[PDB]
């Protein structure tokens, strides 16, 4: 909530996007993976192509 | 009453999972289910306060 | 660098920030990481940019 | 139906500790439609609905922001 | 398209410290080719820069010739 203004997260690497740490510090994941919980896996997270 | 005094609905990206895994997972073992819920009536709590 | 002591420069080095730093986002991210950073070495910091 | 016990809190605090603010903020209430024994408990449940207003208020007031600028001066 | 939200930043520097050495190299700026609130944040932009600046200067002479011998002469 202090720091939505100074980062934002981006999910680029298959060891480095992981949306339970993107969901943390992203609130538009936080949804996405609210509505879809199987994401929440690292293998099969997606990720922007 | 038949009205509910109640918080408003925040969102996470759990969608409610960590709070019942808890509630239904941790404390039945650890505590071997040794725990009844309790009413408080908030009027005698404040006028104590 | 728009805090209190690190733009004044007549605020000494060896002072503690976090007791007159104003209320902006600084004193929040310095108030959750409870570091104690004194002004001089955050002026550097802020003289990186 | 019922309710729950009620607290001791033994001990009076107006007729010990007089120099307290929020005074004339009491005699506004109705005493013809209820009994005393009753009024106990519905002056019990404002006095300390008061003083929550002015901890309430006086929190954020501290926590507004809580340093200031002009402090800055000396 | 876009960047982020903008910190807090309460209240001004420039009401608040009118001793700054960076003072007269502030007001090289012009209101009139931009509304009010974007001519406010360049001003913090500039402020914040020459702020950067002042702790420069001030550091680049500072680590490069503090041991002295004169001073330890005397």
């Amino acid at each position: 909530a202090v720091t939505q203004c100074l980062f934002h997260a981006i999910p680029f690497h298959m060891f480095y996007g992981d949306p339970r740490v993107a969901a943390t510090m992203h609130q538009d994941v936080a949804t996405f993976v609210m509505r879809n919980p199987q994401q929440r896996a690292v293998e099969a997270f997606n990720r922007p192509e | 009453d038949f009205r509910l005094h109640l918080g408003p609905y925040v969102d996470e990206g759990h969608a409610d999972v960590l709070e019942k895994i808890f509630y239904y997972v941790f404390l039945p073992t650890c505590t071997n289910a040794h725990m009844c819920g309790l009413g408080v009536d908030f009027q005698h709590v404040a006028q104590t306060l | 660098a728009y805090n209190g002591p690190a733009f004044s420069h007549h605020f000494t080095r060896d002072e503690d920030i976090l007791d007159n730093l104003e209320n902006g986002t600084l004193r929040d991210l310095l108030e959750i990481s409870d570091l104690r950073p004194t002004v001089g070495m955050i002026r550097d910091l802020s003289a990186s940019f | 139906a019922r309710r729950l016990p009620k607290p001791t809190l033994q001990g009076r605090l107006e007729a010990d500790f007089p120099d307290s603010p929020l005074l004339p903020k009491f005699q506004e209430l109705n005493q013809n439609n209820l009994p005393n024994d009753v009024f106990r408990e519905a002056q019990r449940s404002y006095l300390v609905f008061l003083t929550s207003q002015f901890c309430y208020e006086e929190y954020v007031q501290r926590t507004f922001g809580v340093p200031r600028r002009q402090r800055a001066i000396d």
